[PDB]
């Protein structure tokens, strides 16, 4: 969810 | 540079970083209602698969019986993860940003605000270690040597072939002693600054296991893996 | 002892 999405988006 | 022949052979064992990186990213996307700390345990776990793979096809390690191989890795798994993490911060790390094994840069700000006491003590000891190595222009030749000195330890008991282990200690130490002499001649201290970093890596990694075990007993480390199995003895 | 570590070292 939160952390994993943050990693992909930048 | 000028690289003693043994170091050239140890360098050939280094896996393609980019493939490990996207392998671990793809796997985490598959595991998909996951929590932050649980996600990182899975990232560390898969990194450990990657470490065992590297050791398994390494020069002198491939010659050991499986029982010797396990004894050595049960002794140094967490040190190898720390060294791996620390060397990633020297090369790819920038100002206030932990570089992950998956390729991204999480800002240290994010960790500071959400981390408790134990993890703050650990992250900070790790950062002073990174900065010591940063100022030594720590490079890949020196790194792969430190990995083999950590893997082929002399503090391990019950080894069927303690002679081969002692032999690679001897040869890797002498190869590193050689590389610092040729490449960094007027920096006499270099060799010793690298060896004194080993006790510190051992200590950060014992602390990390104690932290990871605390989290496991609190029910935060999702159901069992390579990391908890190593942690179990 | 370590069934998973052994598996990864054999195949
Ligand atoms: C660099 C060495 C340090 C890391 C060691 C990690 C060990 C094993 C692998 C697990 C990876 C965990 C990832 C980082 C943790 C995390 O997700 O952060 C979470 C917060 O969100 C975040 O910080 C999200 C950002 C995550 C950044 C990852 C950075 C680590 C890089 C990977 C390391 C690889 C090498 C590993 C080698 C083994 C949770 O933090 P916390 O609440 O668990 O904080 C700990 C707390 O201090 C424990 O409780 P206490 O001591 O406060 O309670 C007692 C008190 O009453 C008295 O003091």
């Amino acid at each position: 969810n939160a952390l994993l999405r943050y990693l992909l988006d930048k | 540079a000028s690289i003693p022949h043994l170091i050239l052979e140890l360098l050939k064992c280094e896996p393609d970083e980019p493939q490990v990186q996207a392998k671990i990213m793809a796997y985490l996307q598959q595991e998909q209602k996951l929590s932050t700390f649980g996600l990182m345990c899975k990232m560390a776990d898969q990194t450990l698969f990657s470490i065992v793979e590297w050791a398994r096809s390494s020069i002198f390690f491939r010659e050991l019986k499986v029982d010797d191989q396990m004894k050595l890795l049960q002794n140094c798994w967490s040190e190898l993860l720390i060294l791996d993490h620390i060397y990633r911060q020297v090369v790819h790390g920038k100002e206030g940003s932990i570089f992950l094994v998956t390729g991204q840069q999480v800002d240290y700000s994010i960790i500071a605000s959400q981390a408790g006491a134990t993890l703050n003590n650990l992250m900070s000891h790790a950062q002073e270690l990174v900065a010591k190595l940063r100022s030594l222009q720590f490079d890949q030749r020196e790194f792969v040597c430190l990995k083999f000195l950590v893997l082929f330890s002399l503090d391990v008991k019950n080894l069927e072939n303690f002679q081969l282990v002692e032999g690679v200690q001897e040869q890797v130490n002498a190869a590193l002693l050689d590389y610092t002499m040729c490449n960094y001649p007027q920096q006499t201290e270099k060799f010793g600054q690298l060896l004194l970093r080993l006790p510190e890596i051992r200590a950060i990694s014992m602390q990390a296991e104690e932290y990871l075990y605390y989290k496991h007993l609190n029910g935060d480390v999702p159901y069992n893996n390579l990391l908890i199995e190593m942690l179990h003895a």
